């Protein structure tokens, strides 16, 4: 799926 | 039972059992807690109660936000902040609003809140299916929606902006 560092920005830019 | 599975069962369990000393299995949970948090602020925004926002450094192991509580149409923010215990998922980590200490006796030395007697046997009959989703679900907001009108009545909270 997706890398931690997409889910850190998913997470922020939300 | 009430303020129990009511507000777990929205929220997706979580699965590694791995603390932030276990490299490749800590990222692996890492993750998992990225999704469940997004998960539950994407409910939250669905109804219409989007009242808090986390982040972390990249290791995952400082986080730091803030949540929001609206009384009588005024609405309030408070800076939140929590490390995660070597221990973690098994211990669950200890929410700061520093702002706050000294005003509420049901507090800690360093404005780490003081929980209802649910939530730590809860924790630790459930490692390590609740996360940081969880920690916000039945630790902070239920701690939130007690003492922050509380404080509000009491006149000792300063309201910072207009709503």
């Amino acid at each position: 799926g997706e890398s931690l560092e997409d889910l850190m920005a998913k997470m922020k830019n939300m | 039972d009430e303020a129990t599975r009511r507000v777990v069962s929205e929220i997706p369990v979580l699965k590694t059992n791995a603390g932030p000393r276990d490299r490749e299995l800590w990222v692996q949970r890492l993750k998992e807690e990225y999704q469940s948090l997004i998960r539950y602020v994407e409910n939250n925004k669905n109804a219409d109660n989007d009242w808090f926002r986390l982040e972390s450094n990249k290791e995952g192991t400082r986080w730091f936000g803030k949540c929001w509580y609206i009384h009588d149409l005024l609405k309030y923010e408070f800076d939140i902040e929590f490390d995660i215990p070597i221990t973690y998922p098994t211990t669950a980590p200890e929410i700061a609003v520093p702002e706050l200490d000294g005003k509420t006796a049901k507090m800690y030395r360093g404005g780490k809140i003081c929980l209802t007697d649910h939530f730590k046997p809860l924790w630790a009959r459930n490692v390590p299916k609740f996360g940081l989703a969880h920690l916000m679900a039945l630790g902070l907001g239920p701690w939130l929606a007690v003492e922050i009108p509380d404080l509000i009545q009491k006149g000792v909270i300063q309201h910072k902006e207009k709503c």
